[PDB]
């Protein structure tokens, strides 16, 4: 119709994390949003 | 360009095919904003 | 892409209606009969 364009992401890229003591803990991510009930997203160089 | 199928010799329009003495209609459907260049 | 449709509408028309078939055969193919779609040519070409 007039020219715009449109990107397609995809859904749901892959989350890196981390566990020790047979426990979950920290999360390297993409979106700056608390997906788990992790308190802080403390934004870092390339990221989250 | 106007919104008659007629219109002027909403813009509409229609590509007509006749073979030997039948003669048919055809839609054109969407119609580009801007065209830069033609090939055939 | 937008163009301007002009529809065809393929349609079969299976009517197996048999007498039941719980009391001699259901799979003996009673009253199976025409199961017909209407696009069928006396010359009958292949319906392209
Ligand atoms: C992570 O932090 C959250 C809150 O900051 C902790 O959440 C509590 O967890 C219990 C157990 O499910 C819930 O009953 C509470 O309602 C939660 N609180 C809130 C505010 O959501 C959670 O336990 C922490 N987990 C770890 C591993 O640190
Ligand atoms: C990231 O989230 C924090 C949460 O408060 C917000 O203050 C900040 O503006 C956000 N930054 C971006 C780039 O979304
Ligand atoms: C479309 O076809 C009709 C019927 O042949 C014709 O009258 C009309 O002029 C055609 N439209 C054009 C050429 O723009
Ligand atoms: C097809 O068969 C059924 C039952 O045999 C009949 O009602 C119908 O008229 C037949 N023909 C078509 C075109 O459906």
């Amino acid at each position: 119709t007039k020219g715009t364009i449109y990107s397609i992401t995809p859904c749901n890229p892959p989350d890196q994390l981390v566990v020790y003591q047979q426990a979950v803990v920290g999360a390297m991510l993409s979106e700056n949003f608390t997906s788990y009930g992790f308190s802080n997203v403390v934004e870092l160089p390339k990221f989250f | 360009n106007n919104t008659l199928v007629s219109g002027d010799a909403n813009f509409y329009c229609f590509v007509n095919t006749t073979i030997g003495n039948e003669t048919t209609s055809a839609f054109v459907g969407a119609l580009p904003k801007t065209v830069r260049e033609f090939v055939i | 892409l937008p163009v301007y449709h002009k529809h065809t509408f393929i349609v079969l028309y299976v009517d197996f209606k048999p007498q039941s078939g719980g009391g001699k055969c259901f799979n003996c193919y009673p009253a199976g009969v025409n199961i017909t779609l209407a696009n069928f040519n006396e010359t009958k070409g292949p319906l392209c």
